[PDB]
């Protein structure tokens, strides 16, 4: 997958890289549990 | 190779002798800050040994 | 209809349906050149506008009174304006000119000013004089554009005819409203139609080369050109950045009210702050959630280290706490009749309760709606209104506090009750520390300081000529020199060998004028100073630099946005930190002899002693003067070079300044004015402004405040504050940073009390402090809220151009540079990338062709713009929208995109039939040479490297006069026997060891030639020069080519492998730059992949040069490039020593530096200068250091390859490889990815050999 | 309130922005101090009416 | 990284630093409020049973 | 100034560079002692003024005490693993006894 | 947040880079321990919390 | 690395064997110049042991 | 202040004169600060009056 000398940039490669980046960001520990708003219990 | 071995030994020596103040901060000052903060929390501490 | 029929393939080509091609570009250029403005208006008639674009138009626009009751003749026989609205209504009024227009031949409908008017004007008629003043000022007001608006509107129509665009990242069509909802275009068409009436010509005015031709219509008005400029700017911004049509309508309403008012510029100036007041300075009063950055300021606080923690959640406790501006907004809107606009703005602003992308984009859209034009007013009014103010010192220094004079200055006692003691002490200590420096006395340092003020700009040398003629000394005429005499270079040539005693009287000479208009601001006046005045100002300058470099948090920056410090602004704006904005009003007027000049001049004069006793400086000798400060005895004290120079400057500073004014627009308004305003054209103004700002702020924080206030909270706050930690000042702007206490933010009314305390402290010495405490941060024209920065689009007009005289325009090729600058500005502010690129391509195609009667037509191929930096859309049948605008310019960008799409190009050429029988390593079996030859890729590429202005060189001049000019310049430069000895020793050593290794080495003796070339090139060109320029472009276009430059050929031998994506650097929920929101896909991905730069650019680039500074005419990059090329080619240490001696260094540290350089290791940026490689300016806002260091791998991922082996000697190849990989990865769209070296065709050794061959070749 | 008047008057008598001598905001804690007012009557009740 | 890269201010005096830092914290009364909240909670539980 | 006027001793321009331009080294190393020491030294002719004022200070130790400026010491105390810090130690060790 | 904004300790990662910049190694080798550790000591997403 | 050790030892040897005349000048000539200068100084020498 | 102290010597029964708290070293002060030392000197000479 993308190792030979014949490299041609394309939208499929762009999408693949975007998916890898998104997965890498989402699998971060702090990102897993976080919020901008507060629920009733934590407000309590 | 010998050069790599020497480089690794030098790097490990530098890491050992690095000048960081965090270990002494955690030993002498952080407990005092925690003790000062603790009485003022809305949720009091809950600990087990 | 017409647009579709004319531009059929071009629209698809630039919209991404079909490929781009030179022939399509060419016939599109044909059409663009063959339209006319009548065709433009009839095309505008075709659009079926909707009811949303409808807007009532005030009938009062078309009927104005005459100019007669707006001007008068003063006692001194000068034309002056009649101020009715207030004491600042001195701008162009709105009134008719059709009575004074006279018909023009061959253009019946359009006419110019009646020539009889200026006949009677030179005769002396007051009516004719005022009429011609009004006509000229109206012409100047209408001339402030880059080019005719018809070109821009036609380009807009062509670009928009494509329609909606598909996003390769979002996988959906954009939904920007079409032209049927563009209000400003409808208003444009309606007003033009109403002005034209039944008259067949439809354009209100012709923008001629050096004039304007108005239409003889009874409804014509002077405000029409600026109104149309505002309308077209608003339309372009709305169609390129997705502005809200609602807000656009509000902006249009404000523009119509300005047009209907008495004075357009005056109305705008009075109401320019509507949007900032009702949107920015009132926000998040009901905050509920969001994310804000978390930074940390690292010691040294002076060194500006900011390292990023993360994101911090927001809550209700960080809502708005600053005082409200509701009342003030209300009376402003009511007074100027915009109450509905203000109310709507507040109502819409109130509906945001969460800091996020929507809110920041709304703020940006509100900011963009402000009208932007270069305000115009006559120089007479400018001078008589700017140079008539003076400071109001409520509490002056008691007279019984100054001793007897020394020289002509006095000494301030140490028992004075005034706060001037601390300023005196600061300046005294700074002067002493400056004097006690060995580098201060380095003759090369003195030469650098002396050559600093020499510049190829004017310096009012006329008054110098009359002065020296009065004292009867004679200057060389330099007759036969084809250079202008209005340059400081010419002045220095005239006064090359003149005694200081002879030249002393020249410091009391007179001063000429300069003006520069600005957007949303009164014109700025510049006061030129000739050689003697520039030279006599050195000690004060250097002391001020010492102060700003060792005792405060001073900053220096230029007009470039990249040069600013974003980390400081974001740290100040991010809660719970708070910011206070301080600005000194009329700092030049406030700075006067009464307080400041007296104290500082005395302090410097007494501090400079001891370290300088009896020894000259700047070529000014030491001397002997009188002393009578001591009581009862008055003897003679010897003074140094700086002391004598300060002594001579002091009388000028005590008497004031004379200002010649020569107003072209007003015949007869020619005179001289005596003013006390501090000069603006000097070489220290900002420097001592910063010095005094910091000193007085420290004085208030440490003394005045604690002994004028008693509130305990205020006392504690001021004790906490300190200038070295919480204050950043430059010139007249300054920022107070208040940190957060453990209980959250700081008490708002306590802060406010500190504000009025600051103001009260200000009035005593008479500084008008303007203080802003509104919840946002403003510094150096940059805006920050909650850590995000708001790009102000209004400040950078698209069709705006600065013209402040009657000088003509430049030849055709010059406009392309401005177009490229406009594109780069759009890049920096961050508009919708796809629409922006499409519009840029359309505009370049519109302006790409010109006609010359040699009846030939010169044309620029599409590839020239690609070389200059414009990215492609779709080519060779590749996928559309696969190139980002971060592409480097020139060879680097060419290599980047060619290597990105290399394998497909071979298939395309073979399919099209360009087959050969030679296995080229790059293109295989493809006739690439022939293909490029017909495709004009070679031709455009080579015509890219050509001057866009005629060369004023080659002027005929007799050998004798040329040699006297050169020897005069050399004599002026070489005022030092040690310098001459050093240069001669360097030349001897060079001819001994380093000879033929490099053809042209930099040398100190070559400065006169550079100055002569600059002086001759600053002159205007003529028809024959245009001829040679045009024929050179024609030869470049007709000639055939076989290959690119050797650099590019070597570059195309490197193959990489893009495998894995990078790792996120910033959270994908943090809005940090408005307009770069998720909707703007590609820049968002690039930014979240690479990361913003969290370090000042200037300090980072400081440690990339061996030498820091040099005399004018020599380049530090040239010097270190020569040194690095010498080291690479393998010259001995003696060659480097010779070069360092020739550039003026002392032999000892010269040889020491050469020895250090021979084996010392520099960074990649410093290495890359050998091959003329520099970081693209678009990368300056990103963290490219990490990409260079940890993300470009020079080792194949699988392992070690035989070809990818760098020889030990050729260690410099790594920097070049890193730059190549970075260019490729940045040119590619989407997220950044990790790049690994894959292969080099001929190995590292062959590439190094080719590079060395290149380096050895240039210099010829 | 009476303390603030004295300091304000004292500053005026010395013709200064503030006075060196102040009757208010001293280091002493006079939280229990009382001064006569028209809020209470002779019987010890309130003067709401 | 935090353990390896700790650092103190160049001239730090701990008692002065803490006397400056903690002072704003101890002007709050949320703990006094929470005590009253707890009393009502216990009253409610007993009343319910 | 008087000592400079009447003394026969004078600076040699290139003695250090000449003596250090002959140390055998390999070009594949990331550290160069000669380059480092030259960069730390930076010889200059004006350096003799400090030497002469140090000599002059010997006659007035009753009222004037000559010391080494604090900026000459390493910023954080240095480390023996640093060649630069070794050179700082060498320079300070030679300068102090005067 | 309270701990960070009351404590006098500061995190300055430049110490590691300054220390590693003086390690001795050859440029003809394939592996560089200093560069490897410098690259791996950059936290993901820049959290530092 | 071995090469660095050899280079450092050579550098130290060269520094030890450098040909400087200043130490001999300071021992044999500077006191004489100081002695001949001292009697005509405006401020006579003031010394402690 | 000097004359006011002299006058207040006579009215010890109803008026007590004390040194204002702002004249004391900030945050308690330290013996490692020249400014704090001068504060202590001034306060020590001013107190007995």
């Amino acid at each position: 997958h993308g190792l030979h000398g014949n490299m041609t940039l394309t939208s499929s490669d762009i999408q693949r890289h975007i998916t890898e980046f998104i997965s890498s960001w989402q699998n971060h520990p702090i990102v897993q549990v976080s919020a901008d708003v507060e629920n009733k219990k934590t407000a309590q | 190779t010998q050069s790599l071995v020497s480089s690794m030994r030098g790097t490990l020596d530098k890491l050992k002798l690095i000048k960081s103040m965090t270990p002494m901060y955690l030993q002498q000052l952080a407990p005092v800050e925690l003790a000062v903060i603790a009485p003022m929390l809305p949720f009091p501490p809950f600990q087990v040994p | 209809s017409m647009i579709l029929t004319q531009f059929g393939p071009f629209i698809e080509s630039i919209s991404g349906i079909t490929d781009q091609s030179n022939d399509v570009f060419e016939d599109a250029a044909k059409a663009f050149s063959m339209f006319t403005r009548s065709d433009v208006y009839k095309a505008l008639d075709e659009i079926p506008f909707s009811d949303d674009a409808m807007l009532p138009i005030p009938p009062t626009i078309y009927t104005k009174p005459s100019h007669d009751s707006y001007y008068y003749i003063d006692a001194l026989n000068r034309v002056r304006r009649k101020t009715y609205q207030g004491p600042d209504d001195v701008y162009v009024p709105n009134c008719s000119i059709v009575e004074l227009l006279e018909p023009h031949e061959t253009l019946t409908s359009y006419g110019r000013l009646s020539e009889a008017i200026e006949n009677r004007a030179k005769d002396g008629d007051s009516q004719a004089r005022i009429a011609t003043t009004y006509g000229r000022i109206a012409e100047s007001q209408a001339r402030q554009i880059k080019a005719p608006l018809e070109k821009f509107v036609l380009a807009l129509l062509v670009a928009e005819a494509g329609g909606s665009l598909y996003d390769p990242v979002l996988q959906k069509y954009d939904e920007i409203p079409d032209l049927s909802h563009n209000c400003p275009l409808w208003c444009f068409r309606e007003i033009c139609r109403h002005i034209s009436g039944p008259l067949p010509d439809r354009a209100p005015y012709l923008y001629l080369s050096a004039g304007v031709f108005w239409l003889m219509s009874p409804r014509m008005t002077s405000a029409i050109p600026p109104l149309l400029s505002d309308l077209v700017n608003l339309a372009i911004l709305q169609q390129t950045a997705g502005l809200d049509p609602s807000l656009v309508k509000l902006g249009v309403q404000i523009c119509l009210h300005a047009a209907a008012s008495s004075s357009y510029a005056w109305f705008i100036l009075k109401t320019k702050s509507i949007f900032p007041q009702n949107t920015l300075h009132s926000m998040y009063e009901s905050l509920e959630g969001g994310y804000c950055p978390n930074l940390e300021w690292l010691e040294p606080r002076s060194d500006y280290k900011f390292m990023y923690m993360g994101v911090m959640p927001l809550s209700a406790k960080y809502a708005r706490s600053a005082p409200s501006n509701d009342k003030k907004a209300r009376e402003l809107g009511e007074k100027y009749g915009l109450s509905s606009v203000v109310g709507e703005l507040r109502k819409r602003t109130k509906t945001y309760v969460k800091h996020d992308f929507a809110s920041v984009r709304y703020i940006r859209d509100a900011m963009a709606c402000t009208s932007g034009i270069f305000l115009v007013r006559t120089p007479t009014e400018t001078v008589l209104q700017e140079y008539t103010q003076s400071p109001e010192i409520k509490v002056p220094i008691p007279q019984k506090d100054w001793t007897g004079p020394i020289g002509e200055i006095r000494i301030l006692k140490d028992t004075t009750s005034s706060i001037a003691r601390y300023l005196y002490r600061t300046w005294y200590l700074a002067a002493a520390r400056m004097a006690a420096q060995p580098r201060t006395w380095d003759p090369l340092f003195q030469a650098i300081m002396r050559s600093q003020y020499v510049t190829a700009r004017g310096g009012s040398g006329a008054a110098l000529r009359e002065s020296l003629y009065a004292i009867n000394v004679s200057l060389p005429d330099f007759k036969g020199l084809p250079v202008k005499a209005a340059t400081k270079i010419f002045q220095a040539a005239q006064l090359a060998n003149l005694p200081f005693s002879h030249t002393s009287v020249a410091i009391l000479a007179d001063t000429s004028m300069g003006l520069r208009n600005q957007v949303q601001r009164r014109p700025r006046s510049i006061m030129p100073l000739n050689v003697p005045q520039q030279q006599v100002s050195a000690p004060h300058t250097l002391t001020a630099d010492y102060i700003n470099y060792h005792m405060n948090l001073s900053t220096t920056s230029g007009s470039a946005v990249i040069e600013k410090v974003i980390p400081l602004g974001v740290y100040a704006s991010s809660p719970p930190n708070q910011s206070i904005n301080i600005d000194i009003s009329a700092c030049d007027a406030s700075i006067t002899w009464d307080f400041f000049l007296s104290v500082i001049m005395a302090a410097i004069h007494e501090g400079v002693a001891s370290s300088s006793i009896g020894k000259p400086f700047m070529g000014v000798p030491a001397s002997i003067v009188n002393d009578e400060s001591v009581v009862g005895v008055r003897a003679a004290r010897p003074i140094s070079g700086m002391q004598n120079m300060i002594q001579h400057l002091s009388k000028l500073y005590k008497r004031g300044f004379s200002y010649r004014v020569n107003d072209s627009f007003s015949p007869g308004n020619d005179f001289t004015h005596m003013t006390t305003t501090f000069p603006s054209g000097s070489t220290a103004t900002s420097t001592e402004h910063t010095a005094n700002n910091s000193t007085m702020m420290e004085t208030f924080l440490t003394v005045w405040g604690p002994e004028h206030t008693d509130d305990p909270d205020v006392l504690r706050l001021m004790k906490s504050l300190t200038i070295q930690r919480n204050y950043v000042c430059q010139g007249d702007d300054g920022l107070m940073i208040i940190d957060g206490t453990t209980a959250g933010k700081v008490n708002s009314e306590t802060i406010q009390k500190m504000l009025e305390l600051i103001s009260k402290y200000g009035e005593e010495f008479g500084w008008k402090y303007d203080i802003a405490y509104d919840g946002t941060a403003e510094y150096l024209k940059l805006y920050f809220i909650f850590g995000c920065r708001i790009p102000n689009l209004s400040r950078h007009p698209i069709v705006g151009k600065e013209r402040a005289n009657s000088s003509a325009e430049e030849p055709w090729p010059a406009i392309l540079d401005q177009i490229m600058g406009v594109f780069f500005n759009g890049v920096h502010d961050g508009l919708q990338w796809q629409r922006w690129i499409r519009y840029s391509w359309a505009l370049c195609c519109a302006f790409s062709r010109q006609r010359t009667m040699i009846v030939g037509y010169l044309q620029y191929p599409m590839w020239s713009f690609v070389y200059w930096g414009l990215p492609l859309v779709k080519a060779f049948g590749s996928d559309p929208w696969i190139f980002s605008w971060y592409m480097p310019t020139g060879d680097l960008g060419m290599y980047s995109w060619i290597s990105l799409i290399r394998p497909l190009m071979t298939r395309w050429m073979v399919a099209n039939g360009y087959v050969t029988d030679r296995c080229s390593p790059v293109f295989g079996n493809a006739d690439y040479r022939r293909c490029f030859n017909e495709l004009k890729l070679y031709q455009g590429y080579y015509m890219a490297q050509l001057p866009r202005n005629p060369k004023k060189s080659g002027r005929a001049a007799p050998r004798e006069v040329r040699e006297q000019f050169t020897q005069a310049l050399s004599d002026y430069l070489m005022q030092n026997p040690e310098l001459k000895s050093r240069v001669l020793r360097g030349r001897s050593e060079w001819e001994k060891y380093g000879a033929g290794i490099i053809h042209n080495p930099p040398s100190l003796f070559d400065v006169p030639h550079k100055w002569y070339q600059g002086a001759q090139e600053a002159a205007i060109a003529t028809r024959e020069e245009l001829a040679e320029m045009d024929e050179t472009l024609m030869r470049a276009r007709r000639h055939s080519y076989s290959s690119f430059s050797k650099l590019l050929e070597a570059y195309l031998l490197v193959k990489w492998r893009m495998c894995e994506a990078r790792e996120p650097s910033v959270d994908l929920r943090l809005p940090l730059c408005a307009g770069i929101d998720p909707l703007n896909s590609d820049p968002f991905l690039k930014m979240v992949s690479v990361g913003p730069m969290l370090q000042s650019t200037r300090k980072y680039f400081a440690q990339t040069l061996f030498m820091a500074k040099t005399v004018s005419g020599l380049d530090v990059n040239a010097i270190d490039s020569a040194l690095l090329r010498l080291r690479t080619l393998g010259a001995d240490k003696k060659a480097l020593t010779a070069q360092l001696l020739m550039v003026g260094l002392q032999e000892s540290e010269a040889d020491a530096l050469a020895g250090k350089i021979m084996l010392q290791d520099v960074n990649t940026v410093q290495l890359a200068r050998v091959v003329n490689l520099a970081v693209p300016d678009t990368w300056m806002s990103l963290d490219f250091d990490s990409m260079f260091k940890h993300h470009v791998k020079l080792l194949p991922k699988d392992g070690r390859h035989l070809n990818t082996d760098i020889p030990p000697r050729m260690g410099w190849l790594r920097a070049i490889l890193r730059f190549l990989g970075a260019g490729m990865v940045m040119t590619a769209t989407g997220v950044a990815v990790d790049i690994y070296l894959e292969d080099i065709h001929g190995g590292g050794r062959s590439l190094g050999q080719r590079f060395m061959t290149w380096m050895r070749q240039e210099g010829r | 309130d009476e303390a603030d008047e004295a300091t304000k008057k004292q500053a005026k008598d010395t013709d200064k922005s503030k006075a060196q001598v102040t009757y208010s905001d001293t280091g002493i804690n006079n939280a229990n101090e009382l001064s006569r007012s028209g809020n209470v009557d002779n019987e010890g009740g309130s003067n709401q009416k | 990284v935090a353990l390896l890269s700790g650092k103190y201010p160049p001239d730090l005096v701990t008692n002065v630093w803490y006397a400056d830092a903690i002072y704003p914290m101890y002007a709050d009364t949320e703990v006094f409020s929470n005590l009253q909240r707890d009393m009502i909670t216990c009253e409610a539980v007993q009343t319910l049973v | 100034v008087l000592l400079q006027r009447i003394s026969p001793l004078q600076i040699d321009p290139t003695i250090i560079s000449n003596t250090m331009s002959t140390v055998s080294e390999s070009t594949t190393q990331t550290l160069s002692p000669a380059s480092s020491i030259l960069g730390k030294l930076r010889p200059s002719n004006s350096d003799f003024s400090s030497f002469r004022v140090a000599l002059a200070g010997w006659l007035y130790n009753g009222v004037v005490t000559t010391v080494i400026d604090d900026s000459s010491y390493p910023k954080d105390g240095g480390s023996v693993t640093s060649l630069e810090n070794l050179w700082d130690f060498f320079i300070l060790a030679l300068a102090l006894p005067l």
